[PDB]
C-alpha cells in the first residue's frame, strides 16, 4: 500500500543499525540474542547517551522543574544562604528562573534567597522522542566507540569518525535552527542605568 | 538596505553548528572573564560572522 | 597489525608441552581439546558417534 | 526408539531411569531435555510423536594458541587481540562459538524462508562472530553445541591484531 | 493453539432459572483451573460432590459450559471469570530448528488472553474518571490518583486546599 | 521501522483555538474505527457533515490527523483517545504458514499497542494507592480493595471496626 | 533470554531489622533502571554515596538482591516494585533473515512482565468491586464506575436518583 | 498524455540502485534474498533517509499544519503560558506562523497566545516524490554506507565519496534555485521605527 | 516518579565499561577474576580519578570546612602567625574565605589571623554524583591507561586518544557552563580608591 | 547594540572549555606576575574572545 | 529477449470490483515507463503516493501486475494501455564482431510490440468502412477518405455532388 | 588490492569439508562442482559423453 518510512524509535533500532556500521555481519535481532558483541555495545550505548545529553544544549532534551526545598546552609561561605538539592534526573543544570544568584557547588544549587524558583535542565530523553539526525549521529558514534577494538583498518576507522563528526554538526544545526537565539542576560553597560 | 546589513554586519555575530557554543543565561562580559565556549562542534567551528559587501559603494551613490 | 590466520584438525588433540613448538608443521593443523569429537581425514572435525542402547 | 502418547508420555526406559534425555524427531529436529523418573517415564513436548531418546554428550573444540608470525619474529608470546572469529561448518545445528563465558549462538533458521512445523536441515556455511575476548597470548576459544545433533567443524579463521 | 482468541470479555454473570444446571462460557480459557465460579457470592468448587461443578470446553475457541451438580434455584446469581497466570514457563531452545505452529499461536495466544482478563476487570469492575475529563496529562501529578489508607469510619475527600485526597473521619 | 510507543500515551487532550479544525494525533493506531474523539465531552461520528470529523494515519508508524468538519471555538476540548479490540483472529497456520519479518513485527507492534491503551487508562483514568503504602500483601485480603456497590445517596466508608469499606447513607 | 517467568508480584515491601542492609528481590527484572526502591515513602537513588543502594540480580529468574550503603533503621518500611517502559525490544528484518529462540524469548518474556506490572497493581494497589457483584454487564453503562472530579472538602456520593456518582460537599 | 519517468519511483528501486553501485546484480523482485547487501541496505535506508529529510530545508519535503495546546501543561519560566503539540509527521521543525514568541521546548512548541498557529516543517515524502538528483544522492550516500557495512573496503569508500560529495551539492542547488530568497524575519533598525 | 538513571553509578561499572573499551567482554559481578585488565584497571583507577579531580576545579567536587590553628607551632617568618590543619579529604586547595592574606606552604595554611577561616577545595567524589561526561572522560582515560599497561598496542593507544580528549573538553564545558564566571578577589587600580 | 557590544568586545575576555583556566579568586594582577594558568584543556586552547563586527559601520550611519 | 510475442491486444480495459488494487497486463511489455494506465479518464502516475500505482512483469511473456495505492471503488474503470516509442534497440558494428540470438530476438520481439501497439489502435479505437465496401482502389481518388478540418458548430457531410466531403454548418 | 588468480581442475569435484585446506595443492586444482563433465589430465574439465539407444 502506503510507502512508508521513518526513524528509529527504539534502542535496539539504535543499536543493531551502530554494530552494522562497524562492518559486523552477525545477526542481531535483540540483544539477548546478540552474543557477546551485543551486550558490550549496550554497555557503551548506557555511558555514551547521557554523556551526549548531559554536554550540550540539545531542545529536545530540554526540561524544566519547579524546586521548592531550599534549606538554611549554616555553616557557610562567600555569603551563601541557602542550598538545595539537583534533582536526580537532571543531568546538566543550563540556567535559573527568575534571574538570581546562585552557584553550582557540590551536588547542590546555592542561592541567597528562599524563594520557589524554577531549573532549566538537560535529561536523558528515549529514542522516540530522538531527532532523526540525532539518531544517526548516534548510530555513527557508538560504532566509533566499538569500531576502537573491532575495526580492522585505521582507514576504515576514520571513515567512521568522520560520519560521526558530519552527522553531529548537521543533528546541532538541525535542532538549533528551529528557533530564535536568545539574548545575554546580563548586559552591564545597559543594566547600570 | 544600509540599517538590514548593519544588523548583522556591526554587530558582533558570529556563526556555528548552534546556538548552544555557549550559554547565553550565564554569558558573563566582566574584563578578565573566561566564557566556557565549545570551540568545535563536529566539523565546524565557531567563527565571526562573515563580512561582505562594499560599504564604501553604497555611500559613494547615496 | 591485523593478521588473518587459519586452522584445521587433521592432527588431533595435541599434548600441552607441544605449544611452543612453531618450527612443526602441526601448530595449525591441531587443537588444544577435541573432547566427543574426531578428526576426519580431510581438516574437519565431527561430532563423535553415539549408542544405541542393546 | 519410543511413541509418545496424547498427553506426550512416553514408557519403557527404564535403563535411563533418574537420567536426563533429549528426544530428537524422525526429521531431525531435537525438541528439548526431561528427566526420566525412577519407573522409566517421562513427558515430551510432541504428542502422539515417534522420537528417538538419549542423553547428550557435549562435543567441545578448543584450537590451538594463536600463531601469526610476523616480521619482528614469531610473536609466540606477543600479546594479541582477535578481532574477527570465523566458524566455518558444515551440515551442523545447535553450534554456539566464542570467549567464555560468554558466547554467540549460531543461529540456523531463516525468517522469511521457513514454514511453520517443517525441520530446518543440517546447515552449511561460514559465521563471523566479535569474541570480546582479552589480550593473552594464550586465550582460548570453544566450539560447541547447545543440544544433541549434527556437527562438523572444517576449519577456524581470526582476524588478529598483534601489538 | 491453533485457534483464535475473539473479542470477549473474560467473565459472564448470569440469574439462573428454576432448576438450571448448564451455564455456557463464552470466552476462550487453556486450563480447566484458571476458571473461577461464584454462586452467590460463595466460591464453588470443582468436583462430582453436591454443591460443586464440572467443566468442560478448555482449549476451544468459543469457550465451554459449567455444569452445576446440584441444580440452581430461581434467580441464583453465577458469576464466571477466567484468571489465568501471568508468567512463561515453556521456552524456545536458544537455537531452535523446530518451531511449529501451535507453540508461536500459543505465545501470542496467551498472551492476549492475559490482557483481556486484565482489560475486563478494568472496564466492568473498577472506577475511572470519564476520558474526556481534564485529568492532568502529566502522571506525575498525583492530586486526582492516589489514595490514603482509609482508617475506621473513614471516607476520601479531597482536602481544603484542593491539592490531594485525604482520609477524613465521619461519626454519623 | 518500529512505531513509536514509549513514553507515549495512547491519549491526548487539546484546548482548541478560535476556528482550529486540525488535531494531530500523536500515537500509532491500525485502523480508524479504532479512535475515539469527544467533543466537550460529547462523543463525535467520523464523516463529512457539519460536527463530524475526518482522520487520516491510519497503519502509521507515528500517529495521524483529525480534521473537524466544524472549525472549533475557542476553548473547546478535544479528547483522543485509542480504543483497540483486545483480540486476535488472524493466526499462523499449522502446515503452509511461511514464518516472515514482517509477520512478527506485526503481531508484536499490535499486542504493544494493546497493553500500552490499558496502562494508559490505569495511569491517567484510575486510582491508586501510592506504591509505598503498607498496604496487604496477600490478594486475599480485600480490606481496603474491594468496593461494595452504592446505594442512593451513599459514600464509600471504612466500617467501625476496620474490616472492610461499606455503603454508608449521607442526607443531602 | 532463555529464562523461565514465574507467576511473582512485581512490588515486595519489608520492615527492616535493625542495621539491615540487603534485601531480595523475588521477581525477575531485566534492568537495574528498572527497579524502583522507596525507604519510608521516600524514593532512593542507585548509588556508592550515604543514603543511596546498590541492585544486582538483572536477568536472573529471581533471587535479585537491594544492598543499602546506610544500615536501615528498625521497623524502616522498603518498597521494591518493578517499573519498565512499555516497548517494543526487538526488530526483525523484511528481507530473508536469520532468526534464533533467544529472540523469541527476550520479546515474549519481556511482554510477560509488563503484563504482571500492570496486573500487580492492579491486585494490590487498586480498588475493585468484588467479582460476583451484580455491576451491569455493559460497559456503555457508567452509573457504577465513572467517577467526577471532587472540588475541595468534597467526597464521591451516589446521588438520590442512583444514576450517577457526583461529587458531594460533606458539611457538619 | 503523460510521458511516465524512467527515475526511481519507489524505495525498492532506491536500494537496488545502492546494491548495484557497490557492485552485485539485484532485481527489485528478488530484495528478499539479497543476502547481506539486501540485509543492511533495508536497515540503513530508513535511517539515512529520515536523517536526511530531518536536518535540511528541502522545498519538496515541506509541509504545513496547525498546532494545538495541550490542556493541563502549563510552564513556569520565561513567561511561556502554554505547550502546544508537534504534528504526528513533523521530522524537523523550521518556523511558525504568523511569526510571534515561541520556543522549540522538549518534544512541544511553547507559545505565550492562545491565537491558531500553523507549523511549518520537514516530513518524509515516498520516493515517487523526489527530484532525481536528490534520488541519485540518496543513491550514493546509501552505497557509502553499504561500503562500510558489508564490503569492509576502504579502496570503495574512496571512490564513492567524490561522486556522493558533488550530489549532495546538485540536489541542493536543484532545489533551492527555484523559488526565491525570503527576507529576514527581524530587522531591528528597521523594525524599531 | 524519578526515572533512574543509565548511566553508570559506581567505580565497577566505570572500569568494566573501559575494559569493554579495549575489547573484552566484563561484568560486574565477575570483575574478581577479570585478569590482568582487572588487576591494572583497579590499580590505576584510584591513582587517575584522584589526579584528575586535584587538578582542576570540577563544580561537582567542590566542597568547603573551616580550618583549625594547630598549637605550638610558630611560621616565624615573613611574618605568618599561624599553622592551620588543611581538611583530611582535601584533595586540592582553592581559596580562602574571607579572602585574607594566605599562602599554602609545606601540607599547612599559614595566616596571620585567629578569626574563622572555611577553606574552599576539591574531593573525591562517589560515580553516582559525577556528571555523565565525566564518567565518559574518565572511561576513556582509564582504556588509554590500560592500553599501555596491558595492550601493548601503538594501533589502540592511536584510536583512544582522540575520543579521550574530545570528551576532556565536553565534560569540562557541561561543568562550566552552568554558573556564571566570578570576578576577580585583587582589582588594585579600583581598590586603591 | 554598540553598548551590548562593548561590554565583550572591548573588555579583555577569553574563551575557553572553562573558566576554571585560571583561579580566579587568586588571580595577582602586578606587574612582573605570573599567573598559573592551564594553557590547553582537552583539544581546546584558551584564547582572547574572538573580534567580530565592524564598529566603523556603526559609526558611520549614526 | 527469450520470450515468444503472443498475439495480445496492447489494451485492456476493466471494471473495478469493490476495493479492488491489482489488475492484470495480458499482454507483453518491456519497461515499466511503456505502459499507461488511466483511471475514470485521468492517467495515474508510478510511486507509493495514494493515487499511484505499482507495476511489475516488465520483460514477461503475459502476466504484469499493476497494483493501486489507493484501492479502487466499485466500477471505477481501469484502462491498460502499451505505448512504447517506436526507435532503434540495437546497433551492430561494422567491424567483424560477435552475434548472439538473444540480440536477434530482443531486436524483432521488441518491432513485434511496436507493430501491435500501431494495430491496437487501429482496431479498438479507429474509424474504418468496412472491408467488403466498394471503396474506390486507388488512394489517389480521396472522395471518401480525406476530411477537411472543421470549425464551430461544423460536421462532416458529403457534398451535393458526390465528389468529397465538406465542412457543414448546422442550425437550429 | 586487486590480485589475479585461477583455477584448473585436475583434482575434480573437492568435499565441502576440504574448503580451509589452503595448505594443500589442491586448492586451485579443483571445483566445488564437476557434474556431467570429466577431467582431462592435461587439467581442462570436458562435457560427459553421451549414449547411443541400443
Amino acid at each position: 500500500m502506503i510507502e512508508l518510512t521513518s526513524a528509529p524509535t527504539t534502542k535496539i533500532e539504535i543499536i543493531s543499525a551502530a554494530i552494522s556500521m562497524v562492518g559486523k555481519q552477525q545477526t542481531v535481532n535483540t540483544i539477548d540474542g546478540g552474543g557477546a558483541l551485543a551486550i558490550d555495545a549496550e554497555k557503551l550505548y548506557d555511558t555514551l547517551v547521557s554523556a551526549e545529553l548531559g554536554s550540550n544544549r540539545w531542545r529536545f532534551a530540554q526540561a524544566f522543574q519547579q524546586i521548592s526545598i531550599i534549606t538554611t546552609l549554616n555553616p557557610t561561605f562567600d555569603g551563601w544562604l541557602y542550598e538545595c538539592q539537583i534533582p536526580a534526573d537532571c543531568i546538566m543544570v543550563q540556567y535559573l528562573y527568575p534571574n538570581i544568584q546562585y552557584i553550582v557547588f557540590g551536588d547542590k544549587i546555592l542561592t541567597k534567597s528562599n524563594q520557589t524558583f524554577t531549573l532549566i535542565y538537560s535529561r536523558n530523553v528515549p529514542v522516540s522522542k530522538w531527532p532523526p539526525p540525532f539518531s544517526l549521529y548516534i548510530v555513527y558514534h557508538l560504532a566509533s566507540m566499538l569500531g576502537i577494538s573491532v575495526t580492522n583498518s585505521d582507514r576504515m576507522l576514520a571513515r567512521i569518525s568522520q560520519g560521526m563528526e558530519m552527522w553531529e554538526s548537521r543533528a546541532l544545526f538541525a535542532d538549533a535552527q528551529s528557533s530564535v537565539t536568545l539574548p545575554f542576560r546580563h548586559n552591564p553597560y545597559v543594566d547600570v542605568r | 538596505d544600509e540599517l538590514v546589513a548593519a544588523a548583522f554586519q556591526a554587530n558582533p555575530m558570529y556563526m556555528a553548528a548552534s546556538d548552544s557554543a555557549f550559554n547565553q543565561q550565564t554569558f558573563t562580559p566582566r574584563p578578565g572573564s573566561i566564557v566556557p565556549v565549545q570551540m568545535v562542534q563536529g566539523e565546524w567551528p565557531i567563527k565571526p560572522f562573515e563580512q561582505s559587501g562594499n560599504i564604501q559603494f553604497n555611500a559613494l551613490l547615496v | 597489525p591485523i593478521r588473518s590466520i587459519s586452522n584445521t584438525f587433521n592432527r588431533g588433540e595435541l599434548d600441552p608441552t607441544l605449544f611452543a613448538r612453531d618450527d612443526l608443521d602441526i601448530y595449525d593443523k591441531g587443537a588444544r581439546k577435541l573432547r566427543n569429537m574426531i578428526a576426519l581425514w580431510t581438516g574437519a572435525a565431527r561430532i563423535a558417534p553415539g549408542t544405541i542402547y542393546i | 526408539i519410543v511413541t509418545s502418547d496424547s498427553n506426550g508420555l512416553v514408557t519403557g526406559l527404564t535403563h535411563l531411569a533418574g537420567q536426563q534425555v533429549y528426544a530428537i524427531t524422525e526429521d531431525g529436529a531435537t525438541i528439548g531435555s526431561s528427566f526420566v523418573d525412577a519407573s522409566g517415564e517421562t513427558s515430551v513436548k510432541n504428542v502422539n510423536t515417534t522420537l528417538t531418546v538419549g542423553m547428550q554428550y557435549k562435543p567441545e573444540l578448543i584450537p590451538m594458541p594463536l600463531y601469526a608470525p610476523t616480521q619482528m619474529g614469531d610473536s609466540l608470546y606477543a600479546e594479541k587481540y582477535v578481532q574477527d572469529l570465523y566458524v566455518d561448518y558444515v551440515d551442523s545445528l545447535y553450534l554456539q562459538a566464542g570467549f567464555r563465558p560468554q558466547l554467540t549462538d549460531i543461529p540456523n533458521m531463516h525468517l522469511g524462508n521457513y514454514t511453520l512445523g517443517q525441520s530446518v536441515p543440517p546447515q552449511t556455511g561460514i559465521y563471523r562472530i566479535c569474541p570480546r575476548g582479552d589480550w593473552e597470548p594464550r586465550q582460548e576459544f570453544v566450539i560447541t553445541q547447545s543440544q544433541p545433533g549434527p556437527m562438523t567443524i572444517i576449519g577456524v579463521g581470526y582476524n588478529v591484531e598483534v601489538a | 493453539s491453533n485457534i483464535k482468541i475473539n473479542d470477549v470479555f473474560q467473565r459472564i454473570q448470569y440469574a439462573a432459572s428454576a432448576g438450571q444446571t448448564q451455564f455456557t462460557i463464552p470466552f476462550p480459557f487453556f486450563d480447566n483451573e484458571y476458571v473461577l465460579v461464584w454462586q452467590n457470592g460463595v466460591q464453588l468448587v470443582m468436583g462430582g460432590a453436591p454443591g460443586q461443578y464440572g467443566i468442560s470446553g478448555a482449549g476451544s475457541p468459543s469457550g465451554g459450559l459449567i455444569t452445576l451438580v446440584t441444580p440452581a434455584a430461581l434467580n441464583d446469581i453465577i458469576t464466571i471469570q477466567g484468571d489465568m497466570p501471568i508468567d512463561r514457563t515453556s521456552i524456545y531452545s536458544a537455537t531452535i530448528s523446530n518451531l511449529t505452529g501451535s507453540d508461536l499461536n500459543g505465545d501470542f495466544n496467551r498472551e492476549v488472553v492475559m490482557m483481556k482478563q486484565i482489560q475486563t476487570t478494568q472496564a466492568l469492575l473498577q472506577l475511572q474518571y470519564a476520558p474526556w475529563l481534564e485529568v492532568s496529562q502529566d502522571p506525575d501529578v498525583t492530586k486526582d490518583r492516589y489514595l490514603p489508607l482509609l482508617g475506621s469510619g473513614q471516607v476520601w475527600r479531597m482536602n481544603d486546599s484542593g491539592t490531594g485526597i485525604e482520609a477524613y473521619t465521619i461519626d454519623e
